[PDB]
This record gives C-alpha cells, sequence and structure tokens, in this order.
C-alpha cells in the first residue's frame, strides 16, 4: 500500500474479467490466436479453482459465478450484482474491496504474467533432451 | 468408377430442392450458424454461470466440428 498507490481491486473477479476481457478480444484476432486470446483467458481460472480447491470450494460454482458478473467488463466495488469486484479465500467468491473481495498491488502481474508467458514458451522450443 | 458421384448430385438436389420445397424457411447451409451460436451460446458461459458456463462453452463448440470436419475432412 506505501510503495504502490496503484493496486489492483479484487482477486478473483479480475480472472473471470480478464478471461472474458481477452476472452471479448479472442475472436477479434481470428483463425489461431483467437485460441492464442482464449487458453491465455482459460488459464486464469486456476486461480479460482486453487482458491476454491484449498478452501475446500469448487470454483466451478465459484468462477463461473465469476464470469456472470459484467455490464461489459470491469473489476470494480461499484455494483458486484451488475460487475466484478474481489474475491474470498474461505469461499472464493467476488467480494468487495472494503468488504472482503481481494486486492493485488500494481506490478505484481507483469512479471508473473510475463513470467508464466514465458514459463511455457521455452522449454516447448526444445524437442531433443539427448546426449552425446 | 466416376458415375456413381455424379447422380448423387442430382439424387441429393432433389432431396434437398424438395427439403426446399418443403420449408421454405431457409438459411445458410455448411454451418454457418454454429459459430455464430458456438459464440450466442458461450456468450451465456458469461452470462448463465453459476456453474455450467462449462457446461455452455462445451455445449458451445461441439457445434463447430462437423464442418470442422468438413472443413478438417
Amino acid at each position: 500500500v506505501l510503495e504502490s498507490k496503484s493496486v489492483v481491486p479484487g482477486g478473483g473477479a479480475v480472472e473471470a474479467a480478464l478471461s472474458i476481457y481477452l476472452e471479448n478480444y479472442a475472436t477479434s484476432m481470428g483463425s489461431r490466436e483467437q485460441l492464442a486470446i482464449a487458453e491465455f483467458a482459460r488459464s486464469l481460472l486456476v486461480i479460482p479453482n486453487t482458491l476454491a480447491v484449498n478452501a475446500a470450494q469448487d470454483s466451478t460454482d465459484l468462477v463461473a459465478k465469476l464470469r456472470a458478473f459484467h455490464n461489459e467488463a470491469q473489476v470494480n466495488p461499484e455494483r458486484k450484482n451488475l460487475k466484478w469486484i474481489g474475491l474470498d479465500l474461505s469461499n472464493g467468491k467476488p467480494r468487495d474491496n472494503k468488504q472482503a473481495g481481494v486486492f493485488e498491488p500494481t506490478i505484481v502481474k507483469v512479471k508473473s504474467l510475463k513470467f508464466a508467458t514465458e514459463a511455457a514458451i521455452t522449454i516447448l522450443r526444445i524437442d531433443d533432451l539427448i546426449k552425446l | 468408377q466416376f458415375m456413381e458421384e455424379t447422380e448423387r448430385s442430382l439424387h441429393d438436389a432433389i432431396m434437398i430442392v424438395r427439403r426446399a420445397i418443403k420449408n421454405d424457411s431457409v438459411v445458410a447451409g455448411g454451418g454457418a450458424i454454429e459459430m455464430e451460436l458456438s459464440k450466442y451460446l458461450r456468450d451465456y458461459s458469461r452470462t448463465i454461470p453459476g456453474k455450467q458456463q462449462l457446461l455452455i462453452g462445451a455445449y458451445a463448440k461441439a457445434l463447430e466440428i462437423i464442418p470442422r470436419q468438413l472443413c478438417d475432412n
């Protein structure tokens, strides 16, 4: 909070937005990378999964409940009935920022984003483990 | 061995020309609507879910496989 004034509102309500946010932009590409915008937006919802999982919850109820929250898209403690905001741990459903619903500071994503972005690619490149 | 494939065009056309007669309401052939529907449906995968965006997403995509097969075959 001290260093980051900009901070990400919402823990998992971003996941569904960030899912559909790109899943919106997914079809815009057409062809193959319309998929590059999808599994990307698919791979997000494990965060609601694992939090549902580790809370003994089920995101299939939670993370799907997530994606139903929108006018078009945003994660905001304006109206969570019509939009996304926040999250729980013990549950894992959208909640508000002053309420329960989770946060991030601004920075962490792009790192973990690009990290996971780079994580998948490079070991892919190699098909030959073999030896001299 | 080339002759069979020819008249099935004649036989198919009649059937579907008659089919165009029987139900005059006619859409685009060749699975045109599915992708739209596939969108239109998993559009509910945004709209539907407490859960079944999965089901609505999984429902939406299976449409496309018939012409995608036709695409892929």
